[PDB]
């Protein structure tokens, strides 16, 4: 039973990922006074199919300068930990219960700036080095503010699992209270997933399309955990499909405003994105820190340990 | 049969072609995937003389254009004689490194020694010089070298 | 005979508001703010 | 004929199926036919709706449009940009100057017609020839990639 | 005249509420906010996208598209072999060999068009004293091969008697302008 | 047992989609870079310090827990306000 909860939990995840790429062709194009593909398919649903169809079919260009070991691993290794990344969810109930699931989460984004690193440095060119070191430092940033910001986040929730944060979430968002810090977050995903304005952007065929496949993966957990630490879906004890629903509806929306942000703004400077962090949002991710350590102890509104 | 049904024909026999698309020095060139180069003898028995593919061309080029090359068979033949391990030395050494992949056929034919071109005429016949693998091996092993060995001693040649 | 050619009517085209125009909408900066603190403390509290 | 070809011929569909519907170009574009291109991706004509994705890298492109005046400087790195596209590659010429030189056929320094340099799949003529005849072009271009059996050809090697 | 796209008059000064303003601005994203939403609203338009190859983009009869070699009513060929087109060619896209017919008429031998040479500017359709050369309306002809775009004199009286029923009532709509 | 085999399940769906991919076709320095890098170092050390707050908030002795808290954010501070002064956060020749 355990696999057959594996297997709908993973195959799902992978088609709301390819209509992810298909919704984002559409609202792009409605945006642009257009329309997304609706040819290929009755409305345009077989046009992420015939994508990854075509980037399978054509045959990879593998350069024999580039090492096979780096080559291989990267694609793998971004796939594996996105899926690895979705495993730890509740919604509300999660396939795992880990003890420390953000913790897992926040490195399994390390490692995934391991697979992005390998990637550039197998790519054997000086500019895809350089662009790589430029992509590397920009989720590292990116990935020590979100450590800092969720630290204060669970530092008024209570602890570092998740069942807890819907326990925090059941009578109110966490929006309200630490609403900069969500937007400091959204900006963080926003540029983990290397989305526009923060993009600032090598691979053939299979090794384009699971990179492909992991970072639209990777933009819908990023929603997703938006959703769940921010924003409270509405739970009840004796029925979790209204969670599921609007747990749904929030992520889809969160999905929406990547796009909308990626067709309504031009993309940032490398220095004038490193400025952003290390001048605007790490010294408030520093203040708000400190005043979310302060806040339960002048408050007395110190969370329980489970 | 081709004599017999077309008395004047002109046959062409060339050797083992070397170029850029070959079956040949890329052949050797994949055989590093393995573990260890899989010679029979270690090599030493099969004496072979490649031919550029280029030269090959232009000497059918200038039979069809020459007069006194018809009804005639021509041996088309490189300029040195190698033997088969000085021959995979020499491509290994030049990588600097160390549809069937290869039949029954071909490991046979890699193993038949190439005969001594005596009363045949040739790409000198037909105006062809014919340029040497040492000349024109570095533009079809530069695709298999490493990229520190992107930016070698030629194989000895015998006269039997 | 009465020669037919593109004009422009005899009353001529109306006006074009070729100027720019932006709606200028928007709340304060004031009241933003103190909505924001609001909400702030009534999350807190 | 026999089952096995039947299956083939399915496989044949589906497979060229996949190529024309997922058509990823980068143009080389030059001149007056590469902003005639950009009309064609102009929200009238939307290729992206067609499924023709707008900028793509020649790493992940499939067809390269020759839009505009292919000069002696300019060919070989057409060429080479051709060289780093991966094998299942078409080439739609478009435009009189990539056709075959064009209003500049007699130049010293142009390259009458890009067939010269890259084995060109179709060509589409005009003057800048209108976006409604590109994707002209390019619908042919799916065409005659839909006509393709490889893996019949294999099988009747 | 001229006038200031950036220079502002005088000072607004500093006041406490325009401080207050600015810092809501940087810090609350509101030009942000707004450009999200006009962009909504362009996400609730509807697209100016035409169904090809089901729907056509409008054109005119001036349209200058495929060429076709023209004829009178009774089927005499309007062409008289006199040059003017190849002569005022831009391009020297033309080629035509002439010699008198077996019944003396002044014919060509060859009429040559390469498209692929043609910069499709109608010099040769207004140079025409005969209305014989055209630029029909045929824009989706693209071809192939690159033989099949050099056009012969055959080629083009076969689109000239394909697009009669076309060609013919353009010029009944424009020929008044020109 | 359970994540195990979810890993497990994860990296050879990978390896299969890899293989598939594979089957179906048939020098100039730059310091700055390093800087942020190191300091992405110290800042990811200082939270790893920061990190057991959840259970350092629980604690009988609050005082004294605040007071390490604030001074060591405190450092977290001067030491990213020092580096802005010396224009270690800058690209600038
Ligand atoms: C889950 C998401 C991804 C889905 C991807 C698609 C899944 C379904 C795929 C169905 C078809 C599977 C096999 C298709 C392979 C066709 C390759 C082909 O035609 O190549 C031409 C070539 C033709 O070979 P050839 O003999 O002409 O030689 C090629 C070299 N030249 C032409 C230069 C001489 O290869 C084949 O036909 C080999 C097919 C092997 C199929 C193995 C299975
Ligand atoms: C979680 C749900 C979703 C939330 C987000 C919803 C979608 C919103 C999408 C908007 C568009 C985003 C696209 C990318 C934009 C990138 C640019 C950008 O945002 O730059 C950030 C800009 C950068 O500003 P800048 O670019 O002008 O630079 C500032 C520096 N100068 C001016 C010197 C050049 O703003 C910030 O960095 C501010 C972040 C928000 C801070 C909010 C603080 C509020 C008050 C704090 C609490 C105070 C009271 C404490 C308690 C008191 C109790 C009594
Ligand atoms: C989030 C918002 C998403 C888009 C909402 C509709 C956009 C259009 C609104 C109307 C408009 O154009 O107003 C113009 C105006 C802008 O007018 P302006 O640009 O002239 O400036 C206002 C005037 N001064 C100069 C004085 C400041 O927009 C606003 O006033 C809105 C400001 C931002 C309000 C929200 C701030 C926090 C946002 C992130 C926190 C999470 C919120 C909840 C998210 C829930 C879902 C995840
Ligand atoms: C291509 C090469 C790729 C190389 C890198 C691969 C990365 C894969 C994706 C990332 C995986 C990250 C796993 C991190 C470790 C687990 C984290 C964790 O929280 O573990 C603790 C947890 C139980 O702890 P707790 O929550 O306290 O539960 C007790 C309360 N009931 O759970 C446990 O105690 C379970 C212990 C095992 C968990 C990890 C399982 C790993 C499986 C092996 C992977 C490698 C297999 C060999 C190579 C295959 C081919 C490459
Ligand atoms: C994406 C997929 C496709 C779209 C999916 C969602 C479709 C939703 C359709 C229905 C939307 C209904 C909105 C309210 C309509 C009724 C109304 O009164 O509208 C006018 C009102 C503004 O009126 P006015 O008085 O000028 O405003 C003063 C301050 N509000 O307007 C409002 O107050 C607007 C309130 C809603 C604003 C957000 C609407 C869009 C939500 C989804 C965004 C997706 C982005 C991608
Ligand atoms: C303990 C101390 C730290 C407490 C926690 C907060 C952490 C903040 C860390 C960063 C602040 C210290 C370093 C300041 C600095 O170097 O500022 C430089 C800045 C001009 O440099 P520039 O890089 O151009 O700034 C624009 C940003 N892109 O200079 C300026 O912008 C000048 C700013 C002057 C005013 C500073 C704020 C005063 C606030 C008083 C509040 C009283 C109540
Ligand atoms: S064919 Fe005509 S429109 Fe196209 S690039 Fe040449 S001159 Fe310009
Ligand atoms: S339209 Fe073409 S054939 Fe006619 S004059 Fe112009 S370039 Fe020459
Ligand atoms: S101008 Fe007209 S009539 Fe004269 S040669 Fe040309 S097509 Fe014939």
């Amino acid at each position: 039973m355990f696999f057959i909860n594996i297997l709908t939990l993973l195959v799902p995840i992978l088609i709301a990922m390819a209509f992810l790429t298909l919704v984002e062709r559409k609202i792009l194009g409605y945006m642009q006074l257009r329309k997304g593909p609706n040819i290929v398919g009755p409305y345009g649903i077989l046009q992420p199919f015939a994508d990854a169809m075509k980037l399978f079919m054509k045959e990879p260009m593998r350069p024999l300068t580039t090492s096979m070991s780096l080559f291989i691993i990267a694609p793998t290794l971004s796939l594996t930990l996105a899926l690895s990344l979705w495993v730890p969810l509740p919604m509300p109930h999660p396939l795992i219960n880990l003890n420390l699931g953000i913790l897992f989460i926040l490195a399994t984004s390390s490692l995934s700036v391991y697979s992005i690193l390998w990637s550039g440095w197998a790519s054997n060119s000086k500019y895809s080095l350089f662009g790589a070191l430029r992509a590397v430092a920009q989720t590292i940033s990116y990935e020590v503010t979100m450590a800092i910001i969720l630290l204060s986040v669970l530092l008024m929730n209570g602890s570092y699992s998740l069942q807890t944060l819907i326990t925090t979430q059941e009578h109110m968002w966490l929006l309200l209270p630490a609403w900069p810090m969500a937007m400091m977050w959204f900006i963080s995903t926003l540029a983990e997933t290397n989305r526009a304005p923060f993009d600032l952007t090598e691979y053939a065929a299979g090794p384009f399309a699971l990179f492909f496949m992991a970072e639209y993966t990777n933009i819908i957990l990023m929603n997703a955990l938006t959703t769940i630490i921010f924003l409270g879906p509405l739970y009840y004890i004796n029925l979790p499909e209204l969670y599921s629903t609007n747990f749904m509806m929030e992520a889809l929306l969160l999905s929406s405003t990547f796009l909308w942000i990626r067709a309504s703004y031009p993309r940032f400077r490398y220095d004038q994105l490193m400025h952003l962090l290390w001048k605007n949002f790490l010294p408030l991710t520093l203040a708000l820190c400190m005043w979310h350590i302060s806040l339960p102890i002048f408050t007395a509104g110190v969370p329980p340990y489970m | 049969e081709v004599r017999s049904v077309f008395p004047e024909a002109i046959i062409i026999r060339p050797s083992d072609i070397f170029g850029r698309e070959d079956r040949f020095l890329n052949h050797f060139a994949n055989y590093r995937w393995f573990l260890a180069v899989p010679l029979v003898s270690l090599g030493f028995k099969t004496v072979k003389q490649p031919v550029y593919v280029a030269d090959v061309s232009k000497g059918i080029v200038n039979a069809t254009k020459d007069p006194d090359a018809v009804g005639k068979t021509f041996a088309f033949t490189g300029p040195n004689r190698y033997l088969l391990f000085h021959l995979v030395k020499y491509i290994f050494g030049m990588t600097h490194r160390t549809e069937p992949w290869t039949t029954k056929d071909k490991v046979e034919r890699i193993h038949i020694s190439d005969v001594m071109p005596t009363d045949l005429p040739g790409l000198e016949d037909l105006g062809v010089q014919p340029t040497p693998l040492e000349l024109k091996s570095i533009e079809v092993l530069r695709r298999h070298r490493t990229y520190r060995w992107l930016s070698t001693k030629p194989a000895k040649t015998v006269n039997y | 005979s009465k020669v037919k050619q593109d004009m422009p009517p005899p009353g001529g085209y109306g006006p074009i508001d070729y100027k720019r125009n932006l709606p200028r909408r928007g709340l304060s900066g004031y009241s933003m703010f103190a909505v924001g603190i609001g909400a702030l403390i009534f999350g807190y509290w | 004929r026999s089952r096995a070809e039947y299956v083939v011929t399915k496989l044949d569909d589906l497979i060229n199926w996949a190529r024309r519907s997922s058509l990823w170009p980068m143009t080389f574009g030059l001149a007056c036919c590469a902003v005639e291109m950009m009309h064609m991706a102009a929200p009238r004509y939307d290729m992206d709706r067609f499924g023709v994705v707008f900028r793509a890298s020649p790493r992940q492109a499939d067809v390269m449009i020759v839009a505009g005046t292919l000069t002696n400087k300019m060919a070989p790195a057409l060429r080479k940009v051709y060289d780093q596209m991966p094998e299942p590659r078409y080439v739609v010429s478009m435009g009189s100057c990539a056709n075959g030189g064009g209003y500049y056929h007699y130049s010293y320094s142009v390259v009458r017609g890009c067939d010269r340099i890259v084995p060109v799949d179709i060509y589409v003529p005009g003057c800048p020839p209108t976006a409604e005849a590109l994707l002209y072009g390019i619908l042919q271009l799916q065409r005659k990639i839909k006509r393709e059996q490889k893996l019949k050809i294999w099988y009747r090697r | 005249t001229y006038k200031y796209v950036n220079k502002k008059e005088q000072e607004s000064e500093v006041d406490m509420k325009s401080a207050t303003d600015n810092a809501a601005r940087i810090l609350m994203w509101t030009e942000l906010i707004r450009g999200l939403g006009m962009t909504l609203s362009y996400l609730f338009r509807e697209p100016a996208t035409i169904n090809y190859p089901f729907e056509k983009g409008p054109l005119s009869p001036r349209f200058r598209g495929e060429h076709a070699l023209r004829r009178y009513p009774s089927g005499e060929e309007r062409c008289i072999a006199c040059k003017l087109c190849e002569a005022i060619c831009p391009a020297q896209a033309i080629t035509i060999e002439a010699e008198p017919r077996a019944d003396g008429s002044r014919r060509t031998t060859r009429y040559d068009i390469d498209m692929t040479k043609c910069i499709y500017c109608g010099f040769c359709q207004e140079a025409c004293p005969v209305d014989a050369i055209v630029e029909g309306p045929n824009f989706e002809f693209s071809t192939e091969t690159h033989e099949e775009l050099l056009y012969n004199k055959e080629k083009l009286l076969n689109n000239g008697d394909k697009w009669e029923a076309e060609i013919a009532a353009n010029i009944q709509a424009d020929y008044l302008y020109r | 047992m359970n994540l195990y085999t979810v890993i497990f399940i994860n990296i050879l769906l990978s390896l299969t989609l890899i293989l598939v991919a594979f089957w179906l076709p048939q020098l100039p320095f730059s310091m700055k870079f390093f800087l942020v890098a190191i300091t992405f170092l110290l800042f990811d050390l200082e939270i790893a310090l920061l990190l057991p707050l959840p259970w350092a908030i629980q604690t009988i002795k609050t005082s004294t827990m605040m007071i390490m808290a604030f001074i060591l954010v405190t450092i977290l501070s001067l030491g990213l306000a020092y580096e802005w002064t010396q224009k270690g956060l800058e690209w600038t020749e």
